[PDB]
């Protein structure tokens, strides 16, 4: 992008699943960093991730050694790249927000 | 360059269809096909009065091969009567009120218009030092070249004082415009 | 019929496009196509009243010969109107049902298309145009008048034993010479008994304007399945007995499914983009049911509104104790339908239809159509005809009336729809600003007895309202609410009054008025009943309108009037 | 047909005597003011009216009785009237 909602009424019900609403920003973050893949001396494979746990050496098949408990030392100029700003805003001046206090939204900029 | 140039044009081209007047025409007689351009069988389908089936390119087989024909086109390609970019338009537009497939059809035919445009920056991207003479049509299609028709060559004159300029004015050591 | 006319239609002629209607630009907007399909270039005319008639074709003043009559006919006998009238045809598919004979016979340039159960105004202008009494179309003891002269043997001609005509009783003498008038009243009124019972009692219509162009059509090889689409708009407008009594609305359910549960141009390549074949459907005639959440239509609902007073909130307690029986949502029951989760709209509809069983309103659910264009949508059959009078926009810039008339035949075209949702901007504000006096009315009981009827009216315009057609609608919304709820049968039914303050046209006292509850098919002696008080005295009255339902005052000569109106 | 609504006009009587020769070749040999900007009509029937879109200047001497050359600039007006204009706020209609 219809139609949209509140922040009154969400919860567990509601929960992984896409909604609009409407407040007045307050402010936020700049721009700092992120990434996806690189990857390591250690393996030599590509820092696959799922998301946007942390490992077996792999320097070991010289014969016998093994080297265990991670030596894993990123490589970032192997790396990728994205951005963020992680927003924030207030909810509505309408709903009650004089008897109560305003409630609030942590989010992510991609 | 226009709109309707071509079909001041294309519609001129003759096809056998189904339903005196002077021509290479022949009378008209029902359940007997008939060759005739294309500028009728507007006066016909959306007069009410009968169908039209289409050449031979159309189809989805014969074109659904030259998917990959062209790969070869490094310069240029097959070239079914040239005109698909026009009758389609016709065709798709009332041919459809019976006519089957009318959308590989569609899918096909922009899958291979805005291609071959596509190239044609690439193509252009090799233009260097004003080289004038040297061109493509080696199997071109009709309806294309007007879209850069405009552009450039009313460009390319201004520019074409210091390009074309070489090989019959000279000036000191450097380059003349 | 025009099987054989039809031929004939190739010379110059005016297509007149009927005055203000919905079905005027369905059952006309086809013909600018058939024009130039034979290739005939045309011209058509908005008409508002009798004042765009010769106002224009005084200005059009030729001998073209092929002239339209729809919507029209009960006006003149159309000769006296167009005296220019010499052999320039007319042509009647009107659906103002009470119209004169006078334009039937003469039959010089008019054509009947006539199958009709009344066999009972068979020598009506063999005596009403033929009779007269104190008349002098006859000879006399003077000798200038002894000569064949238009000799009508009649009650226009003598009473002195001199006239071919009048074999109905003797001319010698009944008992006297002079018993030629008695008899000649008796003739003439004892058949007034019923004629004068019609044209003076009430009025109503016919049938449709382009069904029988549809029809005539039908043999031309024409599948144009877009315009069965722009024929239902007709259809609907009127056929409707939310609005208009059909009765055929239950014995169409056979035809029009005998054309298209018959006519399939495709039976095996009908599903793909544009204008799919379409479908004939069980649905309602409800409230704007698809494209907003239930919570407009279950207060904007009349058939809602008449069984349940839902302006005040016993009605809401009701209803979501009725909801109860569905277990609905409630942030889905104020969202758009179309809008909300998937397998709710999806079943939604199956069960109203069986639990609508107990609570008043069975009635809901009706027979109708629903398709579409391509894939952006699904527009819906009954979804159409109120978006369009939001385009009937009473805007005095004195240039917008007639222009958005024309609008409106730009209107019903594929190609020009995103001025159409302009009126659900428009329509739905009007359908809740419905209420904006409604529950200050019930409440303050502006309900008025005034005698033999009830009786509102309004003092205080509405810019919606300047545009009279919804001055109907609150007539036709409240009554319901008060008069026929709080009540027994006795004490309740009696038709209502509705008046239209013009807080800016100057002042005109501007009405319509309708039946009560379950009285539809009596038609309303309002076809004449504000003639009562105007025949007796009139007061700058108008029927300039073609309508027979409507009026124009003054200011302040409607009481008094309104006094004689008691009866 | 229609001149402008409001030694210019000595260069346009001249113009018009250059365009002569267009106009001699134009729809024959002898020559025909020949029409390139209105009546892609078929021509059908001679005698019905018209309608415009608010038209302004009001130059139409062409054979009618009054047309009042606006929208609704329209009368009993035959063909050799209303060949006149058609992009200058005109041809929602005929």
């Amino acid at each position: 992008s219809a139609n949209p909602t509140n922040i009154r009424q969400l919860k567990s019900d509601c929960v992984s699943k896409l909604v609009k609403i409407a407040g007045i920003i307050v402010a936020a973050s700049g721009i700092s960093a992120k990434a996806t893949r690189m990857s390591i001396q250690c393996l030599s494979c590509s820092t696959v991730i799922p998301n946007l746990y942390a490992l077996k050496c792999n320097t070991e098949q010289a014969g016998r050694p093994k080297c265990p408990l991670d030596p894993f030392f990123i490589m970032p100029d192997k790396c990728k790249c994205v951005d963020f700003q992680t927003l924030k805003l207030q909810e509505l001046p309408d709903f009650v927000p004089q008897g109560e206090i305003p409630r609030h939204l942590q989010l992510f900029c991609d | 360059m226009d709109p309707s140039i071509i079909e001041f044009i294309g519609e001129k081209c003759m096809i056998s269809i189904i339903p005196l007047i002077y021509g290479p025409v022949g009378p008209f007689r029902a359940g007997f096909p008939v060759f005739v351009p294309l500028w009728m069988a507007t006066h016909l389908r959306k007069q009410q009065k009968c169908r039209i089936v289409p050449p031979e390119w159309m189809d989805m087989d014969i074109l659904e091969e030259i998917k990959e024909e062209e790969k070869r086109s490094k310069f240029f390609t097959k070239m079914p009567c040239e005109h698909y970019m026009v009758v389609a338009q016709l065709v798709m537009s009332t041919a459809p009120d019976d006519v089957p497939r009318c959308e590989e059809l569609r899918t096909v035919i922009k899958d291979i218009f805005d291609i071959r445009e596509s190239k044609l920056r690439t193509s252009i991207d090799a233009f260097i030092k004003g080289e004038g003479t040297y061109a493509k049509l080696d199997n071109l299609t009709l309806l294309e070249i007007h879209s850069v028709r405009p552009i450039l060559p009313y460009s390319l004159d201004h520019i074409a004082r210091y390009q074309r300029t070489a090989t019959a004015s000279q000036r000191d050591t450097s380059m003349l415009s | 019929l025009r099987n054989d006319f039809y031929r004939q239609l190739v010379g110059k002629r005016i297509l007149i496009v009927v005055n203000y209607d919905i079905d005027a630009i369905c059952a006309s907007r086809i013909l600018q196509a058939l024009f130039k399909y034979d290739h005939m270039l045309y011209t058509v005319v908005p008409i508002m009243g009798v004042t765009g008639l010769k106002r224009a074709y005084g200005e059009h003043q030729g001998d073209v010969k092929y002239v339209v009559l729809v919507n029209c006919g009960g006006c003149v006998d159309i000769v006296e109107l167009l005296q220019p009238s010499d052999d320039v045809t007319f042509f009647i598919c009107d659906s103002h049902r009470p119209l004169d004979v006078c334009n039937i016979y003469s039959d010089r340039q008019v054509c009947i298309l006539g199958d009709a159960s009344l066999e009972e105004n068979i020598p009506a202008f063999e005596t009403i145009f033929y009779d007269s009494e104190g008349e002098d179309e006859d000879e006399d003891e003077s000798s200038d008048t002894e000569q064949q002269h238009d000799d009508s043997g009649a009650g226009e001609s003598d009473q002195e034993d001199q006239a071919p005509r009048s074999r109905k009783l003797s001319r010698l003498e009944r008992h006297e010479q002079r018993i030629l008038k008695q008899r000649a009243r008796r003739q003439w009124e004892s058949e007034r008994d019923r004629i004068m019972f019609e044209y003076t009692q009430f009025s109503y219509y016919g049938r449709s304007a382009a069904l029988m162009v549809f029809e005539l059509a039908w043999k031309l090889s024409k599948d144009n399945m877009d315009l069965l689409w722009w024929a239902i708009v007709g259809i609907t407008e009127q056929l409707l007995l939310g609005k208009i009594e059909s009765g055929a609305y239950t014995l169409e359910l056979e035809q029009i499914q005998s054309h298209v549960s018959r006519l399939t141009n495709k039976t095996n390549d009908q599903n793909t983009m544009s204008a799919s074949k379409i479908t004939f459907e069980n649905d309602l005639h409800l409230v704007l049911y698809r494209h907003w959440p239930v919570t407009e239509s279950m207060r904007y609902s009349r058939y809602s509104s008449c069984q349940l007073k839902l302006w005040t909130l016993r009605g809401e307690k009701r209803l979501h104790e009725l909801l109860l029986e569905m277990g609905l949502p409630l942030v889905h029951a104020r969202q758009t339908y179309g809008a909300m989760d998937l397998v709710l709209r999806k079943e939604f509809f199956s069960m109203v239809e069986r639990l609508a069983e107990k609570y008043d309103i069975a009635d809901i659910v009706y027979g109708t159509f629903t398709l579409s264009y391509g894939y952006r949508s699904r527009y819906a059959a009954a979804d159409y005809v109120y978006a369009l009078l939001a385009i009937m926009e009473s805007v005095k810039k004195h240039k917008t009336p007639e222009d958005c008339f024309l609008e409106a035949s730009d209107a019903l075209s594929r190609q020009h729809k995103q001025l159409l949702s302009a009126g659900i901007d428009q329509a739905k504000l009007l359908h809740a600003a419905v209420f904006r006096q409604v529950q200050s009315s019930l409440e303050a009981r502006q309900v008025h007895s005034a005698g033999s009827f009830f009786y509102y009216v309004l003092q205080e315009e509405h810019a919606f309202f300047s545009y009279p057609y919804a001055l109907g609608l609150l007539a036709r919304f409240l009554l319901r609410g008060h008069v026929a709820t709080s009540r027994a049968r006795q004490a309740s039914d009696l038709p209502l009054i509705a008046s239209c303050p013009l807080n800016a046209s100057e002042g005109m006292c501007l009405l319509v008025g309708i039946v009560p509850v379950r009285e539809d098919s009596p038609r309303n002696f309002f076809g004449k009943a504000f003639e009562q008080a105007a025949q007796k005295s009139g007061v700058a009255l108008l029927q300039d309108f073609f309508e027979p339902a409507v009026v124009q005052l003054r200011q302040s000569d409607l009481t008094r009037f309104l006094d004689s109106l008691t009866v | 047909i229609i001149p402008g609504d409001i030694p210019e006009v000595t260069f346009f009587n001249n113009y018009s005597k250059s365009l002569a020769a267009y106009m001699c070749s134009a729809g024959y040999n002898q020559g025909l003011p020949i029409d390139l900007t209105n009546n892609l009509r078929p021509p059908k029937s001679l005698y019905i009216e018209v309608r415009c879109m608010e038209d302004y200047g009001k130059f139409e001497l062409d054979d009618g009785e009054v047309i009042h050359l606006k929208k609704n600039s329209q009368h009993y007006l035959p063909r050799a009237q209303v060949e006149s204009l058609v992009r200058q706020g005109i041809l929602h209609h005929i």
